[PDB]
């Protein structure tokens, strides 16, 4: 119910910001004031290496 | 020859030696009233070891030719045989030299540190040093007072009055004369010396600013004569600012009397639209920005653009404001200033100014530059030319090394590194973690094949041949860098070595022979670069020391001065930031570092940007041109046949004509202008729509016509293979296709009705001069198709190391219109939106290497650089805010970029177009190509003879009036007093200046009828005196037009006086009479030089400039479709957009010189909020194209900044080394004209030959190269005249004889058997 920063999906859910593994995210998380998906992208960090996160879209 | 005398000079009892130092010696002479064995035919070594050191220097010291030898020489001017002579023994040691040069290069270390308590106790010893070594080298030989002695040579000339200077700063001087300490970094020049081959780079670097005075005064002389015309066009015009109406019935006084004055001039009632910095100007002109409703436009009302630096309205600031638009540097806003003032109809000011400024008076300095380098580097190489003249283990290796030998294999590497690259360049930020996981499994294969690999190549060749050659030494260090990566991965501390990945980038060099051979002349020519690499990052550090001690205090006493009280992000208050303040001047760009220097401080900045400017831009960079150009230089079918064969031969009389091919040109060029009135404004002109609609039927038949006519006539086979006629072929399908849309339905494509502006190419190629301009765009343009994809790929390094620093970064946090927000309000992307603000990412980005190619181009092009550099240094992490500064050193990053990049990568351009020019005029000229170096020189003199006549001297009438007119029309000191008073009629237009005052203008109008009818009288004069003779002189029908329009303005002046005699075309004409000063000096040598070079290529400059106009017309009539409706963003605007034709070419006239298209690019390339065509009601949308914007603008950089804006420059070099090479080997051509003005002395008449007595008088009476003194009679009898009969001869046969007597006394054997074979070769 919007209570506080709440996330709907299945177990094993893991959070926004938080390293996830293809597949390995939630459905949707209420984050910044709106109800947002996850997908597990890919950032960049230092020469050739990326670090991957669960992240908004 | 005369330095070889000088040099026995020196040898008999004038200045004799006292030591030796060639190849480590240091012997001990004297001056021979008591010497010690110094030698004379021997070469000894048994009593001395200072002769045992001289006889390794019997011929080491005169090895190559003399100069591997210092002697102290003063020949005992003051007895050398005391104390002083342990001084000479040590100054010639080789530990001292290596001394004073290491207490430089640490002095300098202590300079760009900020000061301490340990300063003052340091600055003293490192001064008590400098002071030993001037008082040794003058107690060991010295004075003013004789040759050899101390203050000769300019090195010891630097250490004294850099000494003096550190002996003022440490006295009485404390807070006067404080500016003074700043010279104690010229010392630094010294250290020039270390690097080899400084010689061939300083001497060219002497001998190009000796060489600019005969050029500087010509530029200082154009210069005044535009402060000038600039001064009267444009004086109050740049403080225009809309003013509101006077309240009618308001809250304000009644009587506009005084209330007028004060309710205009305050500063809340201009305009100022929406939080801007300066005020926009307007006009009552008719394309000039106007002014919104119920306000006005107004000229006064104090406050001047730029701080109040940039105007017209003076003649100390019409002197800048002229010279930072020959420079070019940040001129769109001068340029935008002054269209938008005085409307658009003076462009014909700026097409004038960089024409004439910086196409050609920066041409003649790229020239002498050029010139002046390869003079240096000829003589270097005579120099050259004088040093020169185990049973199972070899089993296998039979196998394995069967593999590794064949293309096979070598193909097999090469497409691995091919594919290695692009996994390089694929990754980016924010990517899919399936596609990320390929990109990781990839570098396990690729360092997999490479390890394989270098360890198949050393078993199959040997572990002791295969560190032979480069390349396999380069292939092992990337195994080991490889190796350590799959290691250091689990330690994770830091990823470096995860930056040599980016090594076997180089890797594909060895594979195709474009980047292979371009890589081979970078190391074949190594001491050449490095030397000018260092003397360019050597002023940088004088001038930065310099700055930083001048104008250093300023920038943080008073900050309140500059807007918000901060201070800039370029400013003199560090060393970082004073190298690159001096940096980026020397990229071009010193007109906005100057404002701000001078807001802050004084008058002093102006003599600093300038000389960094006319250093750091105009030699520095001329002679990285000039080392480019010297290391690249590299049944019954019989009677059916009557019928067929009947149209074909009566078609192909058609295409000969003379008629019918000017018909076909005339209606392409009529047909064009109705293709440039179709603008925003025709969808309400009904009668232009139904032109233009049935002129696209009448093109349809004409099109079709004339290809069956061609087909006709050239036949299939050579039509079709033709380049020209598939440009016919394209347009007429291109023209069948509208007509079958049209038709049937669909209305016509309007970018296929504009495909016949590329149709005007093929008469634009028949034009007089054109056929050499568009032959070398020809033949270099698969030239620079090699320079672009070597171009590609040094940029693609860069592109993909600047993902790998600066992806993910560039966002930051924005407030609700634009401003950016600070550090401890918000630090990341967590604290930005639950705030609910907005986390916007910058335009110009490094994510992707597209984004990194267009945000890479910016800073090539210096436009848009400030930008991304500002984006740059605050960079710290992907997910929080940049912070201002923090990241200081990425500077680092974009000064290899620019010197690797833009000075040498996008000056190659102008290294083809000067090769190619060179030689496809010698072609056009008739020459014989390969011919000689020399042997051109004696045709060019031989071919001017041929085509000579003399002149008809003026024919004086016999009249009262006409014979004391023309005695006094004709004199050399009447030409001379009509001179000295144009000049006095324009230095006085230069004392002129904004709201002078009515008194001042009392005198300087009563002075302006003064010199009015003074040239009346001598329009008269020389009109009484030379009948028609008169109106053939250019500048007299000037000096004509002058007067008749000055005497219509004084008397009969109210004639209608609407708009006839209007003031401003008055004073185009008086300055304008300043140009027979160009007509005037024959004294200066050194200038008509330069005119006279200038002359002969003002036909093929302007043939260059009239390509660049149809280019300017295509892509005008193509933006005009595409860009016409974009809406207002940057810099296109209500003034300055695509909408009419003549909105177009005041936009890429500016782009042109790519100024500005970065802010024309953010306008024409923006898909974000706008709205859409709605085609079913009209609205065409006011919506931008990212991939069409980016296609427009990047090829035409490649066609008018980087080949056509060259274009000039290879033109002015290629005529201004033919003029240098006519007075150094022989007769310029007005050496010629000067024959037939003394010719005509002695033969007035039309007459060919003269009295036989009178030559005697001819080849005294004239100037050198061609004079002979007395007694002559014995040098005309070997000359051997032909005498015709009655004592006559005949003047090309005495110019053939002045000719073979200046190439005798010069050229002995290449000349008197050369140029007699020429000349019989054409009579
Ligand atoms: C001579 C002929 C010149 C013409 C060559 C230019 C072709 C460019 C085609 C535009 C393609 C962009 C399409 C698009 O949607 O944008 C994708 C994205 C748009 O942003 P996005 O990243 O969100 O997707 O950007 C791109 O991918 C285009 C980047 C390409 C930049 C190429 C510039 C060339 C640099 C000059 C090199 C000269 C060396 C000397
Ligand atoms: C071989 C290629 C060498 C490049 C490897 C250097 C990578 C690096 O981190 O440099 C950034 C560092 C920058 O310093 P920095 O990353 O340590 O900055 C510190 C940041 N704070 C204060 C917030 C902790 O050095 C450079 O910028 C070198 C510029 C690259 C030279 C161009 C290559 C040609
Ligand atoms: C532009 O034109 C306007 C009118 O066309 C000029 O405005 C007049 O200015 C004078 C003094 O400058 C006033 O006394 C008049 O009352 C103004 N008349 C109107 C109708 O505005 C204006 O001076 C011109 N600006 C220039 C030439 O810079
Ligand atoms: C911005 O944050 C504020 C709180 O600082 C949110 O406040 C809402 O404001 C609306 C009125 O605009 C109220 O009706 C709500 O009760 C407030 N709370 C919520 C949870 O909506 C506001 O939501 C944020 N801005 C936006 C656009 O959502
Ligand atoms: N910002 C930037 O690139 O700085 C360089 C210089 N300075 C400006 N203020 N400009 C206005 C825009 C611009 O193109 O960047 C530029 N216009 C020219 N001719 N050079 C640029
Ligand atoms: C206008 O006059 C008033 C006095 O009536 C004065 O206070 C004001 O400063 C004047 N305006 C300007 C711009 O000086
Ligand atoms: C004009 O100047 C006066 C000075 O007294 C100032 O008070 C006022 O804000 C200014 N603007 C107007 C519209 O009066
Ligand atoms: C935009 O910035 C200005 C300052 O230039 C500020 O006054 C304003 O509040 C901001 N937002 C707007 C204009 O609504």
């Amino acid at each position: 119910s919007a209570k506080d920063g709440d996330v709907e999906g299945p177990a094993g859910c893991k959070k926004y910001d938080v390293e996830c593994d293809s597949g390995e995210c939630c459905q949707k998380q209420y984050l910044w004031y709106k109800w947002r998906p996850l997908d597990c992208r890919c950032l960049k960090s230092g020469f050739f290496s990326s670090k991957c996160v669960c992240r908004d879209v | 020859d005369k330095g070889r005398g000088a040099n026995k000079d020196r040898d008999g009892s004038a200045h004799p030696d006292q030591a030796l130092e060639q190849g480590s010696r240091l012997p001990a002479r004297m001056r021979n009233i008591f010497p010690a064995e110094l030698a004379s035919t021997p070469l000894e070594d048994f009593d001395p070891f200072y002769k045992n050191k001289k006889t390794f220097v019997v011929v080491t010291k005169a090895g190559d030719i003399f100069r591997f030898s210092g002697e102290k020489s003063l020949w005992m001017l003051d007895p050398f045989t005391p104390i002083r002579r342990v001084a000479i023994s040590t100054m010639v040691q080789p530990i001292f030299s290596y001394f004073i040069m290491i207490t430089i290069l640490i002095h300098c270390i202590f300079m760009i540190m900020p000061a301490t308590q340990t300063t003052y106790i340091l600055e003293l010893v490192f001064l008590s040093i400098y002071t030993i070594e001037v008082v040794v080298k003058v107690l060991a030989r010295g004075f003013i007072l004789h040759p050899f002695a101390y203050l000769r040579d300019p090195w010891n000339w630097l250490d004294f009055l850099v000494t003096l200077i550190g002996y003022i700063t440490l006295v009485v001087d404390l807070g006067h004369l404080y500016a003074l300490r700043a010279f104690r970094v010229l010392r630094s020049w010294r250290t020039v010396t270390i690097v080899p081959g400084w010689r061939t780079i300083v001497d060219a670097l002497s001998l190009s600013i000796t060489s600019l005075k005969d050029l500087v005064l010509l530029l200082l002389f154009s210069l005044f004569v535009f402060a000038v015309l600039g001064l009267q066009i444009y004086m109050g015009v740049l403080t225009q600012k809309c003013v509101k109406h006077f309240p009618a019935d308001g809250s304000w006084g009644n009587f506009t009397d005084e209330r007028w004055f004060n309710y205009t001039s305050n500063s809340s009632h201009w305009y100022i639209p929406d939080d801007w910095i300066e005020y926009p100007l307007c006009g009552n002109s008719s394309g000039a920005g106007m002014c919104p409703p119920g306000y006005t436009c107004l000229q006064g009302y104090g406050g001047n653009p730029n701080y109040g630096y940039t105007s017209f309205d003076t003649f100390g600031w019409a002197f800048l404001s002229v010279f930072r638009l020959v420079t070019l540097d940040y001129w769109e806003d001068l340029y935008q200033l002054a269209l938008r003032s005085a409307g658009p109809w003076h462009i014909l000011f700026f097409i004038i100014v960089v024409f004439y400024g910086t196409f050609c008076f920066l041409n003649f300095i790229l020239a002498v530059v050029v010139m002046s380098y390869t003079h240096m580097v000829k003589r270097a190489d005579e120099e050259k030319a004088a040093e020169r003249e185990c049973v199972p283990w070899q089993k296998l290796q039979g196998a394995i090394g069967a593999v590794v030998l064949s293309p096979f294999f070598e193909l097999f590497i090469a497409v691995i590194i091919v594919l290695n690259i692009t996994f390089m360049a694929l990754d980016h930020h924010d990517m899919n973690i399936e596609f990320e996981r390929i990109l990781r499994t990839g570098n396990y294969i690729f360092t997999s094949i490479y390890i394989v690999e270098a360890v198949l190549k050393i078993i199959a060749l040997s572990p002791k041949f295969y560190f032979k050659d480069s390349w396999n030494v380069f292939d092992f260090i990337i195994v080991v860098f490889a190796i350590l990566e799959l290691g250091l991965e689990g330690v994770q501390g830091l990823s470096v070595f995860r930056s040599f990945r980016l090594l076997r980038v180089f890797r594909l060099a060895k594979f195709w022979p474009t980047l292979n051979n371009f890589m081979s002349v970078m190391t074949k020519s190594y001491g050449a670069f490095v030397n000018v690499m260092y003397v360019m990052f050597l002023l940088l550090f004088i001038f930065a020391i310099i700055g930083m001690q001048l104008f250093g205090m300023n920038y943080i006493d008073n900050m309140e001065r500059f807007p918000d009280g901060d201070l800039p992000r370029w400013n003199f208050t560090d060393f970082l930031h004073s190298f690159m303040i001096v940096f980026r001047a020397l990229c071009g760009e010193w007109i906005e570092s100057m404002w701000d220097c001078m807001l802050v401080g004084d008058w002093s900045c102006i003599p600093f940007f300038v000389a960094v400017f006319f250093v750091g831009n105009l030699v520095i960079l001329n002679l990285l041109i000039a080392l480019l150009l010297n290391n690249y230089g590299s049944a019954r079918d019989s009677s059916v046949q009557r019928m067929w064969s009947n149209i074909r031969r009566v078609c192909f009389l058609l295409a000969k004509n003379k008629y019918f091919q000017k018909f076909v040109t005339a209606v392409l060029v009529i047909t064009s202008v109705l293709l440039a009135l179709e603008d925003i404004y025709l969808p309400q002109r009904p009668v232009l729509v139904n032109i233009t609609l049935y002129v696209d039927y009448v093109l349809t038949a004409f099109f079709v016509i004339e290809m069956i006519i061609m087909l006709f006539a050239v036949g299939f086979k050579k039509y079709f293979t033709s380049k020209w006629y598939w440009l016919d072929f394209i347009v007429v399908v291109a023209y069948l296709l509208n007509f079958v849309l049209m038709c049937a339905g669909i209305e016509a494509l309007q970018t296929l009705r504009l495909l016949r502006v590329f149709r005007l190419f093929r008469p634009l190629s028949k034009v007089n001069g054109m056929q050499v301009v568009t032959s070398t765009l020809v033949e270099a343009v698969p030239h620079i198709f090699n320079v672009i994809l070597v171009g590609i790929f040094f940029w693609l390094v860069f592109a993909i190391m600047g993902v790998q620093l600066f992806a993910g970064k560039f966002y930051k946090c924005v407030d609700e219109n634009s401003t950016v927000l600070s550090h401890e309000i918000t630090m990341d992307r967590n604290d930005c939106l639950h705030e609910n603000y907005t986390w916007e990412n910058s335009p110009m980005n490094f994510d992707h290497v597209g984004n990194a190619y267009l945000s890479l181009l910016q800073v090539a092009t210096f436009k848009g650089w400030l930008q991304i550099m500002n984006d740059a240094i605050d960079s710290r992490e992907v997910h929080k805010q940049p912070i201002r500064e923090t990241n200081i050193y990425m500077y680092l990053y974009f000064i290899f970029f620019i010197v690797f990049g833009s000075f040498f990568i996008l000056k190659l351009f102008v290294c083809i177009l000067i090769d190619i020019f060179r030689q496809q005029r010698r072609k056009a000229e008739g020459l014989s190509a390969t011919d000689s170096r020399t042997q051109l020189i004696y045709r060019r003199a031989v071919m001017r003879t041929m085509s000579a006549k003399p002149v008809k001297r003026i024919p004086k009438p016999t009249c009262h009036p006409q014979s004391l007119m023309y005695d006094i029309s004709v004199n050399r000191k009447f030409e001379y007093t009509m001179m000295i008073l144009i000049i006095l009629n324009v230095a006085v237009m230069a004392i002129d200046h904004y709201g002078q005052s009515m008194e001042f203008s009392e005198v300087l109008d009563y002075l302006n009828l003064i010199f009015i009818i003074i040239f009346f009288v001598e329009c008269v004069i020389k009109v009484s005196g030379l009948r028609h003779h008169y109106f053939k002189d250019p500048w007299n029908i000037i000096d004509f037009l002058y007067v008749v329009l000055a005497i219509a303005g004084l008397m009969l002046s109210d004639v209608i006086e609407k708009y006839f005699i209007s003031p401003t075309l008055l004073r185009i004409l008086r300055i304008l009479r300043v140009g027979r000063l160009l007509r005037y000096f024959q004294s200066a040598r050194g200038m008509r030089l330069l005119l006279l070079a200038l002359r002969k290529a003002l036909r093929t400059l302007f043939n260059v400039s009239f390509l660049l106009f149809v280019i300017m017309f295509v892509y005008a009539v193509f933006g005009m479709e595409f860009f016409m409706h974009i809406r207002d963003a940057g810099a296109i605007d209500d003034v300055y957009n695509f909408k009419t034709f003549g909105q177009s070419i005041i936009l890429l006239f500016q782009l042109a010189t790519s100024a500005g298209w970065d802010g024309v690019y953010f306008a024409i390339a923006n898909e974000e909020d706008c709205r859409a065509p709605d085609h079913e009601l009209g609205y065409p949308g006011n919506c931008g194209s990212r991939a069409l914007g980016i296609a427009y603008l990047v090829s035409y950089l490649i066609i008018t900044c980087l080949v056509v804006i060259n274009m000039y420059a290879a033109v002015i070099l290629d005529y201004v080394l033919e003029v240098y090479e006519d007075s150094k080997e022989g007769l310029t051509d007005d050496d010629y004209d000067m024959f037939f003005e003394v010719w005509q002395q002695f033969d007035p008449e039309a007459t060919q030959y003269i009295r036989y007595d009178q030559l005697s008088e001819l080849l005294e009476a004239l100037q050198p190269p061609l004079q002979v003194q007395k007694p002559n009679k014995y040098k005309i009898l070997s000359m051997n005249i032909p005498i015709c009969k009655d004592d006559h001869i005949f003047y090309k046969d005495v110019l053939e004889a002045l000719v073979k007597d200046v190439f005798s006394r010069r050229g002995s054997p290449v000349e008197a058997g050369d140029v007699q074979a020429p000349n019989v070769d054409e009579a």
